[PDB]
């Protein structure tokens, strides 16, 4: 069994930071973002 | 003295009408008056889910 992520899969990234603003995002009315895409590419793996 | 006051009245009754006619038409006509609220934000949460 080997796992493969494809178009029916999701990647989740949990994020926390120590910035003063972040201490501020508690009672939120709305959030919006303009985020870049990134390509994740597999490296080699040898089976000895 | 009283002579006036008394008579003075019945003399100025014709007025009763004009005035009388105001509070009717006046009220029969009327302007739309404003609500001064908005001291602070109405603000609430804005989506159910």
């Amino acid at each position: 069994r080997y796992e493969v992520i494809k178009e029916n899969s999701y990647v989740y990234v949990d994020y926390w930071d120590d910035s003063q603003a972040f201490r501020n995002m508690v009672y939120v009315r709305s959030l919006a973002a303009n985020l870049n895409s990134v390509i994740c590419t597999g490296g080699d793996y040898s089976f000895a | 003295m009283a002579s006036l006051i008394y008579r003075q009245l019945l003399t100025n009754s014709y007025t009763v009408d004009l005035s009388d006619e105001i509070q009717e038409i006046g009220s029969t006509k009327t302007q739309n008056v404003t609500i001064n609220l908005g001291p602070f934000a109405q603000t609430g949460y804005a989506p159910v889910n």
